[PDB]
RNA sequence: UAAAUAGGCUCCACGAGGGUUCAGCUGUCUCUUACUUUUAACCAGUGAAAUUGACCUGCCCGUGAGGCGGGCAUAACACAGCAA
RNA sequence: UCUAGAGUCCAUAUCAACAAUAGGGUUUACUGGAUCAGGACAUCCCGAUGGUGCAGCCGCUAUUAAAGGUUCGUUUGUUCAACGAUUAAAGUCCUCGUGAUCUGAGUUCAGACCGGAGUAAUCCAGGUCGGUUUCUAUCUACUUUAUUCCUCCCUGUACGAAAGGACAAGAGAAAUAAGGCCUACUUCACAAAGCGCCUUCUAAAUGAUAUCAUCUCAACUUAAUACCCACACCCACCCAAGAACAGGGUU
C-alpha cells in the first residue's frame, strides 16, 4: 500500500476542488505512462523527446537523489557522474516529453534526501550508464541499504553534520574531530519531535485519495 | 528634536478630548436572566463564578488533606458527596471526598 | 507580514513555547481546571486534545509513552492520563476541552480562561444556557416547525 | 440595539433556521437555471465595437499545462460560483458613458448583512453575494437581471483580463515596498540600513505628494492585462488562465474580455449576449481545449 | 551565474589553457545586459595573463527543469571570430545549445558527448 | 593585475605598530530573503527631560519668507511613520 | 555678424583670423561617497526633418524633441586623471541638492617622526602614522498619480558610376522598469521570498496682394480606455485584512 507523494498535498488552505481536478488529470495522464514506484536512493533511467532536435529520443539514467514537489508537476533529480563531471537533471514525472521511465535498481537508503552525494567522493555517486535491471520478489518490502558514505574534506556545501538535517547516512566519526560534534550539536531542539501540533495526520487524506484513484479504473 | 513652542490649551484640548481618545460606552451588557447579577454576554457571571471557585477550593483542599502529599496522582476516578448523601450505586469503586456542608442546590 | 502563522510566539523562544504550554498542560491534567491566561489556553487546548489522543492508544505503545513522558512533568500524572482520562473518553472522538472567558485578572487586567476537561468530578461552570424553549421568538418558530412538518 | 441573529434562539431552533435557511437558498438558486423559459430580452447578433458581460471567479490555484511546441505553460485556475447578473442600469442613466450591468458572485449568509441588501435580493428573488461588480456593456449585450452566468461563457483561444484585490503586507519600509538599495551593512553604517535616503532635496522646504515612502502596501485594486484562456472545465466550471493572477486563493476575481487594442476583434465567435445550457446546442463536453495543448491521455509527444 | 570574478574551469583540451599556471581562469566580463550569464553566453576570460573570449556550456546553477544541471562552471574557450580554439571536447555539454540563436554549430562538431 | 599614483650599515628573535601579496573563507558585496529575541504597536499600573515670545502654524512666483506682495488651495479631528 | 584668407575651380561642405554684439569670471605674489533623487536643454542615445562634397547604412554639420535611459572595474583621493572591458549611451549644468539618513577625506584638536626657517621658545597657506559630534520629532510637508537591443523573414530591390546595399511591414529571443504570483527550482515549508514565473496598449494641391509664379504671420485643402461604485450592523470568534481603528467570513 504505497501511494506516490504527490498525491498527498501540502498542508495548507486550498480549495479541496483543486486536489480533485489535479488528481484526475493526473490519474488521466498515468494511463499512457506507466509512473513506477521509486523511492529516494533509487535507481532510474528516464527516456524523454529531445524537443532540440527532429523528433529523437534521449535516455538518462542516475540516481533519485531527492523527490519534491506536489500534483501535475512534481518532479525528482537524478545525479550521475558521466566522464567524471557530476552532472544532474531535474525530471518532470507528468511532463509529456517523458517517455518511459524504467526503476532499475529498486533501494531505499537511510536518508529520504541524498542531497549530501553532491560532497561524498566521486565513486559513491558514478553509475553506468548501460547498467541492466535486477528482479525483485513481488511481495517483499523494498530494501533498505545501509551504505554509510565518506565525504569530501572540508567545504561541505549544506553543511550537514547539524541536527535539523538529521542526515544519517554519512560517516561523521571520520571527516570530523570529536570536538566538532559537540559544537554541532548545540542546536539540537529536543523539543521538535515532541511537538504534537506539527504533525500532519495524513491517514484520512490518504484514504480519500485511494478511494479515488482506485475508482478511476 | 524638541519643540519649537508650546502648545495651546485648545490645540491640547482639540487631542484629548478627541473621540478616538474617548471611552467607548459598552453596548454587551445586561443581567444574569436566572441569578440577577451584571455580566458581559460573553463571559461567565462574576458572582456566580466566585461562588463556584470557592466550592472548588475547599474540594480541592480536602483532597490534599486525604492525599497526604505529593506524587499522589490516583488512577481511578472521583465523586464528592455532601451530607447525608451515601455513595451513589455507581460511584463504588471510585475515591470519595466527604464534605461537611449541605450541597449547593446548584450543585448537580 | 505573518500570513497563515498559526503558533502564538510566547515566552523567551520556541523552547519557552513549548515549555509554559507543558506546565499549563501538567497543571491541567492534575488538576482538570486551571485559569490561565487566555491567549496561553488557547495556545494549550490544541495540545491537550492530541495528548488524550496518544493517551487513548494505552501504555503498551511506545510511542505514546514517550510523548506522554515528555508532556508531563510530574509522573504521577502518567497514569491517569493513559487510566483515568483516556478511558473516560472512549466514547467522544473528539473536543474533549471546555473553554470559557472569565473577568479579567486583577492585577494587570489581562484576558483570562478557565480550561477544562470534560466530566470531572468539580462543581459545574456556569454555563451559559440559550433562551427558554417557551419564550415568544421561539414559539413562533415552533409553531413554524409544526406547520412546515405537515406541508412537508 | 445590538444583536445577532441566533442569540435568543432556543437549542433545538438554531439547527431548524439553518436547514430552512440553507433549502430556501438551494430552491432560489435552482430557480433560476433556464433563463430562456423565463422571459429573457433580444439576443441581437454582434457586430463589431461591442461589449459583453465579465464573470465573477474565484481564484483556486495554480497548475502547470504544455503545449505541442514543447513548453511549459503556468495557468490559475478560476471557479465561477453561483455568477448571476444582478442589475441593469441604461445608457443615459449613467449619463453618457455606456450601458452597465452589475453581477454578483460567491454566495453568502444571509443573517451577515445589511438590510438594505436583504431588501434587494429579496425583491431580486436570490440569496446575497459576496462581490458586486459593475462590467460596462454595449446595449445588445444586455441580460435580464436573474440569469446566471458559467464558465462556458468563455472560450479558448481568446485573452482576457483580471483584476483582482492584492495580497496585503501590511506596513512596508522602503524597500520591500518600492525595491531601494538600502545603505551598506558594516564600514559604519551604524542605524541605517533599510532607511531611505534624501527624501527630497534641500532648497524646496517640502517634500513632495507623491513621494515613495514607508507606508501600506498590497489590498488594493489591480488588474493583468492580456492573460490567455487554455482550457475550460464546464462540469465544475473552471477557467485555466495563462499566467498568474492577482489575488489570494479563495478571494473573488473580476473576469472581462481582454481590452488591449490587439484583441479588439474576435469577440465575433465567442457567445455574444452569453452562453445559456438551455440553447442546447451540441451540448459542449467535459473539458474544452486549445488548440495547442497537449492535454492529457494523448500519446506524449514527438519532435519528427 | 557566470559573473565578473568567478573561476571557471576551461574544459576543451585548451591547446592554450590546460597548462599550468598560478592564476586560475577569471571570467572578467559578460556579454549580457546584466552580469549574469547562463548557458550559450560567451563571456572574457583572463587565462595565463591573456584576454581570450569564452563560451559557457554549463553551470552549477539550476536552471529549467529538463536540462542539465552540472557541479562545474565548464567554458570552452573561443577566438574573436567564433572559432574555437580547442580541437575537443570530453566533459559532456547539454544538448540546450542547439536552441536560441548563437554561435553553436562550431562548438557542437567539435565535442563527443551529450546529455 | 585584464587594467598599478599602490607594493618589491646586513643584522636572528619579538610587535593588538605601518604597507603589500598567495590561498582559503564567508550576506562585505552582485541582491537581498526568512525566523527568533529585545525594541516595537494596543490594554493596565507608575511616570521624567532638554525645548517653549505668541500662534487661529498651507503651496507657487517676486521682493528683500508659514506670516510682506500677486496668484492657488482650503470643513474639523486623532493614530503610526518619515526627515525636505 | 563683413566675408576676407584659404580649401586641386568656388566663402558658405569647413576652419574661419582681427574686430564688433552678446551670456559668463581671474584670491593671492610684491569638499567627496552612499541613499533618494527634483529640474533646464545649451541633446550623448532613442524619435521627426533639411542639405550634403554620405552617389548608400554609418559620417558631417542644421532644425525639432526632455516621455525614457544615461554600466561595471584597477591605481588615487582639492576632489580630477589615466587605464581594462562593454554599451544604443556612458551628456552639459542648477537644486556637497541631500551630514536632526549614514559615511570618508580633510584644513585648523591635543601624541610622535622627517624636511625648511630660526640663538631659543616656536613657526611652516610642506610629507608621514594615530585620533569621540549627541538628538525621545512640537509644527509644516509628505506616506497607493514600457523602452531598448539582437536575430530572422520581407532581399541582398531601390539607391548606386563599380563596389556595397533600403524602406513600410511583420515573426522570434533577451534585459531592463512598473505591476503581480508561489505550480515547479531555489532559501524554506499551513506561509514569506528570488536567483523563478506571468502581463504591459516640415514636404505638398489650389491660389492673390505682384493676373506667370509662390506650401499661406493671405483666404482656403491636406499630415488611452481600464480600476473603484450595496446609506444606516460590530457584542464574540476566525481570517489569505490588520500597528490601534478599519476590512472579509461565521449557512
Ligand atoms: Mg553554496
Ligand atoms: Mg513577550
Ligand atoms: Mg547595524
Ligand atoms: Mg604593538
Ligand atoms: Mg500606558
Ligand atoms: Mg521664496
Ligand atoms: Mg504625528
Ligand atoms: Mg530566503
Ligand atoms: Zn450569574
Amino acid at each position: 500500500r504505497f501511494l506516490s507523494p504527490e498525491f498527498i498535498p501540502r498542508r495548507g488552505r486550498t480549495d479541496p476542488l483543486k486536489f480533485q481536478i489535479e488528481r484526475k488529470d493526473m490519474l488521466e495522464r498515468r494511463k499512457v505512462l506507466h509512473i513506477p514506484e521509486f523511492y529516494v536512493g533509487s535507481i532510474l533511467r528516464v527516456t524523454t523527446a529531445d524537443p532540440y532536435a527532429s523528433g529523437k529520443i534521449s535516455q538518462f539514467l542516475g540516481i533519485c537523489i531527492q523527490r519534491s514537489g506536489r500534483g501535475l508537476g512534481a518532479t525528482f533529480i537524478l545525479r550521475n557522474v558521466i566522464e567524471g563531471q557530476g552532472v544532474e537533471i531535474c525530471f518532470e514525472l507528468y511532463n509529456p516529453r517523458v517517455q518511459e521511465i524504467q526503476v532499475v535498481k529498486l533501494e531505499k537508503r537511510l536518508d529520504d534526501s541524498l542531497l549530501y552525494l553532491r560532497d561524498a567522493l566521486p565513486e559513491y555517486s558514478t553509475f553506468d550508464v548501460n547498467m541492466k535491471p535486477v528482479v525483485q520478489e513481488p511481495n517483499q518490502k523494498v530494501p533498505v541499504n545501509e551504505l554509510k558514505v565518506k565525504m569530501k574534506p572540508k567545504p561541505w556545501s549544506k553543511r550537514w553534520e547539524r541536527p535539523n538535517f538529521n542526515i544519517k547516512g554519512i560517516r561523521f566519526d571520520l571527516c570530523l574531530t570529536e570536538q566538532q560534534m559537540k559544537e554541532a550539536q548545540k542546536w539540537n531542539q529536543p523539543w521538535l519531535e515532541f511537538d504534537m501540533m506539527r504533525e500532519y495526520d495524513t491517514s484520512k487524506i490518504e484514504a480519500a485519495i485511494w478511494k479515488e484513484i482506485e475508482a478511476s479504473k | 528634536a524638541a519643540p519649537k513652542n508650546r502648545r495651546t490649551i485648545e490645540v491640547n484640548r482639540c487631542r484629548r478630548r478627541n473621540p478616538q481618545k474617548l471611552i467607548k460606552v459598552k453596548n454587551n451588557i445586561d443581567v444574569c436572566p436566572e441569578c440577577g447579577h451584571l455580566k458581559q454576554k460573553h463571559v461567565l457571571c462574576a458572582y456566580c463564578y466566585e461562588k463556584v471557585c470557592k466550592e472548588t477550593a475547599e474540594i480541592r483542599r480536602q483532597i490534599g488533606k486525604q492525599e497526604g502529599g505529593p506524587f499522589k496522582a490516583p488512577t481511578i476516578e472521583t465523586v464528592v458527596l455532601y451530607t447525608g448523601e451515601t455513595p451513589s450505586e455507581q460511584d463504588q469503586g471510585k475515591r470519595i471526598i466527604e464534605r461537611d456542608r449541605k450541597r449547593p442546590s446548584w450543585f448537580t | 507580514i505573518s500570513h497563515g502563522r498559526v503558533f502564538r510566539r510566547m515566552g523567551l523562544g520556541p523552547e519557552s513555547r513549548i515549555h509554559l504550554l507543558r506546565n499549563l498542560l501538567t497543571g491541567l491534567v492534575r488538576h482538570e481546571r486551571i485559569e490561565a491566561p487566555w491567549a496561553r489556553v488557547d495556545e494549550m487546548r490544541g495540545y491537550a486534545e492530541k495528548l488524550i489522543d496518544y493517551g487513548k492508544l494505552g501504555d503498551t505503545n511506545e510511542r505514546a509513552m514517550r510523548m506522554a513522558d515528555f508532556w508531563l512533568t510530574e509522573k504521577d500524572l502518567i497514569p491517569k492520563l493513559f487510566q483515568v482520562l483516556a478511558p473516560r473518553y472512549k466514547d467522544q472522538t473528539g473536543g474533549y476541552t471546555r473553554m470559557l472567558q472569565i473577568p479579567n485578572r486583577s492585577l494587570d487586567r489581562a484576558k483570562m480562561a478557565v480550561i477544562e476537561y470534560k466530566g470531572n468530578c468539580l462543581p459545574p461552570l456556569p454555563l451559559p444556557r440559550r433562551d427558554s424553549h417557551l419564550t415568544l421568538l421561539n414559539q413562533l418558530l415552533q409553531g413554524l416547525r409544526q406547520d412546515l412538518r405537515q406541508s412537508q | 440595539s445590538g444583536t445577532w441573529w441566533d442569540e435568543h434562539l432556543s437549542e433545538e431552533n438554531v439547527p431548524f433556521i439553518k436547514q430552512l435557511v440553507s433549502d430556501e437558498d438551494k430552491a432560489q438558486l435552482a430557480s433560476k437555471l433556464c433563463p430562456l423559459k423565463d422571459e429573457p430580452w433580444p439576443i441581437h447578433p454582434w457586430e463589431p465595437g461591442s461589449f459583453r458581460v465579465g464573470l465573477i471567479a474565484l481564484k483556486l490555484g495554480m497548475m502547470p499545462l504544455w503545449t505541442k511546441d514543447g513548453q511549459k505553460h503556468v495557468v490559475t485556475l478560476l471557479q465561477v460560483q453561483d455568477c448571476h447578473v444582478l442589475k441593469y442600469t441604461s445608457k443615459e442613466n449613467c449619463n453618457g458613458k455606456m450601458a452597465t450591468l452589475s453581477v454578483g458572485g460567491k454566495t453568502v449568509s444571509r443573517f451577515r448583512k445589511a438590510t438594505s441588501i436583504l431588501e434587494f435580493y429579496r425583491e431580486l428573488g436570490l440569496p446575497p453575494k459576496q462581490t458586486v461588480k459593475i462590467f460596462n456593456i454595449t446595449d445588445n449585450a444586455a441580460i435580464k437581471p436573474g440569469t446566471p452566468l458559467y464558465a462556458a461563457h468563455f472560450r479558448p483561444g481568446q485573452y482576457v483580463d483580471v483584476t483582482a484585490k492584492t495580497i496585503g503586507k501590511g506596513f512596508q519600509g522602503v524597500m520591500k515596498r518600492w525595491g531601494f538599495k538600502g545603505q551598506p551593512a558594516t564600514h559604519g553604517q551604524t542605524k541605517t540600513h533599510r532607511r531611505p535616503g534624501a527624501v527630497a532635496t534641500g532648497d524646496i522646504g517640502r517634500v513632495w505628494p507623491g513621494t515613495k515612502m514607508p507606508g501600506k502596501m498590497g489590498n488594493i485594486y489591480r488588474t493583468e492585462y492580456g492573460l490567455k484562456v487554455w482550457r475550460i472545465n464546464t462540469k465544475h466550471n473552471i477557467i485555466y488562465v495563462n499566467g498568474s493572477v492577482p489575488g489570494h486563493k479563495n478571494c473573488l476575481v473580476k473576469v472581462k474580455d481582454s481590452k488591449l487594442p490587439a484583441y479588439k476583434d474576435l469577440g465575433k465567435n465567442l457567445p455574444f449576449p452569453t452562453y445559456f445550457p438551455d440553447g442546447d446546442e451540441e451540448e459542449l463536453p467535459e473539458d474544452l481545449y486549445d488548440e495547442n495543448v497537449c492535454q492529457p491521455g494523448a500519446p506524449s509527444i514527438t519532435f519528427a | 551565474a557566470i559573473q565578473k570574478m568567478t573561476r571557471v574551469r576551461v574544459v576543451d583540451n585548451s591547446a592554450l589553457g590546460n597548462s599550468p599556471y598560478h592564476r586560475a581562469p577569471r571570467c572578467i566580463h559578460v556579454y549580457k545586459k546584466n552580469g549574469v550569464g547562463k548557458v550559450g553566453d560567451q563571456i572574457l576570460l583572463a587565462i595565463k595573463g591573456q584576454k581570450k573570449k569564452a563560451l559557457i556550456v554549463g553551470h552549477c546553477m539550476p536552471g529549467p527543469r529538463m536540462t542539465p544541471r552540472f557541479d562545474s562552471n565548464n567554458v570552452v574557450l573561443i577566438e574573436d571570430n567564433g572559432n574555437p580554439v580547442g580541437t575537443r571536447i570530453k566533459t559532456p555539454i547539454p544538448t540546450s545549445l542547439r536552441k536560441r540563436e548563437g554561435e553553436y554549430s562550431k562548438v557542437l562538431a567539435i565535442a563527443q558527448n551529450f546529455v
